[PDB]
Formats: structure tokens, C-alpha cells, sequence
């Protein structure tokens, strides 16, 4: 009530910036997470918590609303040059939202079926598509075993869009 | 276009009176693109106006 | 009395701008399936002078112009033309919708 | 039938002024070369004799534009102000 | 079932009720996609639930 012009905006100058970035380097998104959660409130107070569900749960709405290469980032070009934002992506969901945006100790529908989305489009528009998918549910179990673990929830909804 | 022509005389006037400007440029009044986006938020998709 | 028309939802569109912008990174040649829409519905249109055609046409094609002006401006030219042969693909839905339609009702002066 | 049908399109027109702005043409090529069909969808855009809302709106804003553009001879204009003013059981 | 009860949990008494499970399996009924848009069109974001 009040936001849903400048969010469209927003969704200008990101995939300006995509496109800028296609012509390696992190997301400016997550360290801003990382600063507004480091500066609340350290505490275990309820009033604590709540205020870090309430920031959580828009910033899983404003991923949402932005595409899914900013997670995955998008063509991973080869094989040293790996893992780069989904680290990033996988630090936030470790710290912050198994915690809150969770829910039977899996992810949600929402952030979930994005993530794959951004994830089989740039492995699609890489090479060797299948072997660094399978690179990257690999790591998984050792990075963030929760998105695996969401996606056995949530399979029967992305199994028809990733086929 | 919009309501009265008195009102939007009125606002004509202010804006392109001397001092009004003068005053606009040694200012933490200068709209910062912040206090902008608070405004622009604060109005609705409700009541348009445009 | 109609009194105005009112908008309804401006979501549904930031809605598809999500699953346009996803289609456009997936095919980063072949042509967009908005124009083949926008032309099935022009033609089931009626194909009249009349003041209702006319102003029906009218308020289609300036609600086409609100839908593109929403969505990436990579729908209208395509993305990274490779090749001097592979060459000109969807600008010509582009300025076919343009000749055909938008001359008549969205052009000024 | 012109007082339906008059109706849908000066109904159209002004939902198509809403999107553009500045009285559509199709409008004004009928007002110019066809008037017997401008004088019968002439009287609908003025059948609101209805209590004005106090901020105006679409139709009000119409025709305003109209008579700015010359048009709405005045005699259907004082007559829309004045029309506008008002045992067994 | 006719309690005059309070109409949240009237409304979801009648969607565990199965003969209304049963029902929706003939699908004139199950709310396609474009039957969902043309409902959700008309609420306008300016007095809304949600």
C-alpha cells in the first residue's frame, strides 16, 4: 500500500545491473542484509525476534519479486569459477532463515522453487549443463542441506516446471 | 486540469517568486532523494491523483 | 451511469512482468508469443468504421502500450543480435504491430 | 437503438479518455461530417442529470474539454446546468 | 449441519465436510486459472481483506 511503483523500479535498475554485469563479483543485496541483521538488536527478546522475522519475511518477498539469477547469479563459466552468490545465498539461509522462514525443517515453496528456477536456467545456459547441476546439488550437502532438504517437500510442484 | 484555478495561481505565484528560489539553495530543505522516497511511499496506490 | 472506468488490479501485472523477465533469460532468434496474441485479438475484432470499433480498437491497443511499457524493453528488438544474417528478428512483429495499429491510435503529429 | 448505442460509445470514449487524455477523434470526425449521429450521442454525454460529486471526474472532465474545444452549442449546456441544478394487508 | 455460528468456523466445518470434497471432483467446479483472474481482477487494492 504504498510500494508496488517503486518496486517496479527497483525491477529496472536490477536488471539493468544483470545486464551491466553480463557485459564473478557478489550481489550488493545480501551484504545489506547482512548489515540491517547485524545492526538490530543482538538479543534473544521475543520483541528481538519478531522484529527479525518481520525483516526476514521482506526480504524473502523482495527476492521473490526481483528474478531468480540473483541467487544463483547467472552462467557459471567454468569449473574454478564456481559457487559464486549461491555461497552467499546459502550463508543467509544457514544464519537467518531456518531460523524463522521455515517451517518442519524445510525451506518454503516460494524462495524454494525460485532458487531452482535461477539454478536450471543458468546451468541451461551453461555448458555441460547436467554435470554442474550436479556439481552444485553436491556441494549442497555440505554448504546448505536445507534447500535439499525443501525441495524433497516441495517436489511434486517443481518437478513439472523443471521438466 | 485539476481543482481550482485560484488554488493553482496561488501555487504558480509561490513557485516562481524571487525568494522561494533564493532560499531553495542553501538547504537541508532540498528534498533529499531519501525524504522524496518517504513521501512518494507514504502516498497510496489508493487515492492516484495522476 | 459509468463515470469513469476503474483500474481493478496493477499487481497481475508486476506478476507477469516475474514470468516474462524468466522467459527472456531462459532464451538468452525465434519470435515472442505477445505479438501472434495481439494480432488473434485485432483480428477477431470487428473490422468496421463505426465509432464503437473505433473507439474499441483504440482502448485495446492503449492498454497494449501500458503492457510493453511495463515489461523489459528486450521483448520488442530481441537480446544480442549475433550475426548480420540471423539478423532483424521481432523488431518486424514490432513494426508490423507498429504500421498496422499504433499509427493509427497511439501516433500524434 | 441510438440511445443504447450512443451510450456504450460515449462510454467507450470516455474510458478511452481516461487511458489518453484531450477528447479522442474518431469523436471529432463524427461531430464534423456526421452531426445528425453528433446531436443523437450529443444528448447521451449530457444525460447526467445527476447531484455533481464535489471533485470532478472523467465525464465532468470531457466535457469540459469539449466546450474548450469549441463544441456543445450552448443551448444543451444551460439546459445540463439546469437539468444538473434540479383491509387486504 | 445448521449452527448460526460464527462464519469462519461454519466455513471451514463445510470445506472438511466431504460431501463438499466430493462435489468439487466434478470439475465445472474446481476454479480454473482464468475463472481465478476474472474474480481477482475486480478487487481493487484501494478497500481490500488483505
Amino acid at each position: 500500500t504504498g510500494n508496488e511503483d517503486i518496486i517496479s523500479r527497483l525491477q529496472e535498475m536490477v536488471a539493468d545491473l544483470e545486464l551491466q554485469q553480463d557485459l564473478s563479483q557478489e550481489h550488493f543485496l545480501f551484504e545489506i542484509f547482512r548489515r540491517r541483521l547485524q545492526a538490530l538488536t543482538s538479543g534473544w527478546s521475543v520483541a528481538a525476534s519478531l522484529q527479525r522475522q518481520r525483516e526476514l519475511l521482506m526480504y524473502k518477498r523482495i527476492l521473490l519479486r526481483l528474478p531468480s539469477s540473483v541467487l544463483c547469479g547467472s552462467s557459471f563459466q567454468a569449473e574454478q569459477p564456481i559457487t559464486a552468490r549461491c555461497e552467499q545465498f546459502f550463508h543467509l539461509v544457514n544464519s537467518e532463515m531456518r531460523n524463522f522462514c521455515s517451517h518442519g525443517g524445510a525451506l518454503t515453496q516460494d524462495i524454494t522453487a525460485h532458487f531452482f528456477r535461477g539454478l536450471l536456467n543458468a546451468c541451461l545456459r551453461s555448458r555441460d549443463p547436467s554435470l554442474m547441476v550436479d556439481f552444485i546439488l553436491a556441494k549442497c550437502q555440505t554448504k546448505c542441506p536445507l534447500i535439499l532438504t525443501s525441495a524433497l517437500v516441495w517436489w511434486p510442484s517443481l518437478e513439472p516446471v523443471l521438466l | 486540469h485539476l481543482p481550482s484555478a485560484d488554488w493553482q495561481r496561488a501555487a504558480l505565484s509561490l513557485w516562481t517568486h524571487r525568494t522561494f528560489r533564493e532560499v531553495l539553495k542553501e538547504e537541508d530543505v532540498h528534498l533529499t532523494y531519501q525524504d522524496w522516497l518517504h513521501l512518494e511511499l507514504e502516498i497510496q496506490p489508493e487515492a492516484d491523483a495522476l | 451511469l459509468v463515470f469513469g472506468g476503474r483500474t481493478g488490479n496493477e499487481d497481475i501485472i508486476s506478476r507477469l512482468q516475474e514470468m516474462v523477465a524468466d522467459l527472456e533469460l531462459q532464451q538468452d532468434s525465434q519470435e515472442h508469443f505477445l505479438f501472434e496474441i495481439f494480432r488473434r485479438r485485432l483480428q477477431a475484432l470487428t473490422s468496421g468504421w463505426s465509432v464503437a470499433a473505433s473507439l474499441q480498437r483504440q482502448r485495446e491497443l492503449l492498454m497494449y502500450k501500458r503492457i510493453l511499457l511495463r515489461l523489459p524493453s528486450s521483448v520488442l528488438c530481441g537480446s544480442s543480435f549475433q550475426a548480420e544474417q540471423p539478423i532483424t528478428a521481432r523488431c518486424e512483429q514490432f513494426f508490423h504491430l507498429v504500421n498496422s495499429e499504433m499509427r493509427n491510435f497511439c501516433s500524434h503529429g | 437503438e441510438p440511445h443504447s448505442q450512443a451510450l456504450q460509445d460515449v462510454e467507450k470514449a470516455i474510458m478511452v479518455f481516461e487511458h489518453t487524455g484531450n477528447i479522442p477523434v474518431t469523436v471529432m470526425e463524427a461531430s464534423i461530417f456526421r452531426r445528425p449521429y453528433y446531436v443523437s450521442h450529443f444528448l447521451p454525454a449530457l444525460l447526467t442529470p445527476r447531484v455533481l460529486p464535489k471533485v470532478p471526474d472523467s465525464r465532468v472532465a470531457f466535457i469540459e474539454s469539449l466546450k474548450r474545444a469549441d463544441k456543445i452549442p450552448p443551448s444543451l449546456y444551460s439546459t445540463y446546468c439546469q437539468a444538473c441544478s434540479a383491509e387486504p394487508l
